């Protein structure tokens, strides 16, 4: 005889699968590495509250790679893995909200995946990996774990490198429903149409003959730039030089706003290393 | 939904893959090759002979649990010089093979202009290209264009 216990096993958290488990906590013989509620537990021995527990593996069968595909529109075996060993550190972080906004409080170089995060918070964008779209939502309502640990999954990253915004955009603009944006006389459409690696000022344009997208954005080298309230949507600064330094998050609701970790400042108008500027875009 | 898609190719071989009906014909590529070791870019399917393009959904070509594929995955063995962009404007010569990594790539153009492996990211055709993937991955044509960006490394 030997004293089992019975408990879910998924990838997705959507298709459940009966395993069992016999107080071992030798996952690596066929269980593989586990994470419960994003927590690793590889080596933790079966509680006496692990019934009906819901567990995360990586996919060692055809249905749990089918599974995977269909949430996070990956054909990649070790993104589950990079997820998690993502999301076992972004768990512990904290999200302070804002007025409306959620930000990280800056923990393990978590800057740059902030001032991406508070910018998507405020761009019109569909995703197409439904992983994505509810990590948004809940990341929207306060918890963004789920949400900070995919981006660093799509992006190969990990929890400690740095980062640049613009590339980290660039990667998950690739999973956005971009094709119907389109910009001039050479023709481009999709995520080469909503961006500019030049001149920071969209009203800049006199060196684009039409613009069809839900939102643009340009970005520079990190300038001294006076930002002007109502003629954008929001924007990121770089304080240092490229080899280091650290990013910051400004917004133009109501007044000049500027997100630090989980320090905000309140100004009128700004002067600062800006590098990013997104602006709405009606058509 | 998901269901299992026979490929044959040209014998006595009918292997079955699981793939989704909201599947791409270059995932199922990515897919073939995680279990047959031949890159993607090599590959060419055609199902009911008819020639599927990587980015039509299985859903639009009407493929089924009934039925079948053919798969032929092509010679490439010839090498080709492609141009990289820089963000400045400049301009350079590079004779790289599609079976090398981008990770080759990046150390050519360090190599050429001296700068970090990783101080900078490349992207062809508007897509970032990852690291440890392979250039043929993204479809790189003979006197391309790729592009080259210098990340701005903070946190």
């Amino acid at each position: 005889e030997v004293r089992t216990i019975k408990v879910f096993t998924t990838v997705d958290n959507i298709n459940l699968h009966t395993q069992v488990v016999d107080m071992s906590m030798t996952y690596g013989q066929q269980f593989g590495p586990t994470y419960l509620d994003g927590a690793d537990v590889t080596k933790i021995k079966p509680h006496n509250s692990h019934e009906g527990k819901t567990f995360y593996v990586l996919p060692n069968d055809d249905t749990l790679r089918v599974e995977a595909f269909e949430y996070y529109h990956t054909t990649d075996p070790s993104f589950l893995g990079r997820y998690m060993s993502a999301l076992n550190h972004t768990k512990k972080w904290k999200y302070p909200q804002v007025n409306g906004l959620t930000s990280i409080k800056w923990a393990d170089n978590n800057s740059y995946l902030a001032t991406a995060l508070l910018t998507l918070q405020q761009i019109e964008l569909k995703f197409n990996p439904p992983a994505l779209q509810d990590a948004y939502y809940r990341a929207r309502a306060g918890e963004a774990a789920n949400f900070c640990a995919l981006i660093l999954a799509y992006c190969n990253k990990t929890v400690g490198e740095l980062g640049d915004v613009r590339e980290t955009m660039s990667y998950l603009f690739q999973h956005a429903n971009l094709d119907s944006c389109k910009r001039v006389q050479t023709t481009l459409k999709g995520v080469e149409a909503v961006m500019y690696m030049g001149t920071l000022s969209y009203e800049q344009f006199k060196k684009l003959v039409q613009q069809e997208s839900p939102f643009v954005m340009m970005s520079a080298p990190p300038a001294q730039y006076e930002l002007k309230h109502g003629t954008f949507t929001c924007a990121s600064e770089y304080t240092g030089n490229y080899q280091c330094g650290h990013y910051k998050h400004i917004t133009s609701k109501e007044t000049l706003y500027c997100i630090d970790g989980a320090l905000l400042t309140k100004s009128s108008e700004y002067k600062g290393p800006i590098t990013d500027v997104f602006y709405k875009e009606n058509s | 939904m998901a269901w299992d898609l026979k490929v044959k190719m040209l014998g006595g071989n009918d292997f079955l893959v699981s793939v989704t009906n909201s599947m791409t014909v270059s995932e199922l590529k990515k897919q073939i090759a995680q279990k047959i070791g031949v890159p993607a870019f090599q590959q060419r399917l055609a199902h009911q002979t008819a020639v599927l393009q990587d980015g039509l959904t299985l859903s639009s070509l009407g493929l089924g649990p009934s039925s079948t594929v053919m798969l032929v995955v092509q010679n490439c063995s010839e090498p080709l010089s492609i141009l990289v962009r820089n963000e400045r404007g400049h301009s350079n010569i590079y004779e790289v093979f599609l079976t090398q990594t981008v990770d080759t790539l990046k150390k050519k153009v360090s190599q050429r202009e001296q700068v970090h492996e990783d101080q900078f990211w490349l992207s062809f055709e508007g897509r970032p290209m990852e690291d440890k993937e392979l250039l043929g991955e993204y479809g790189l044509k003979p006197q391309c264009t790729v592009i080259k960006h210098l990340r701005l490394r903070g946190g």
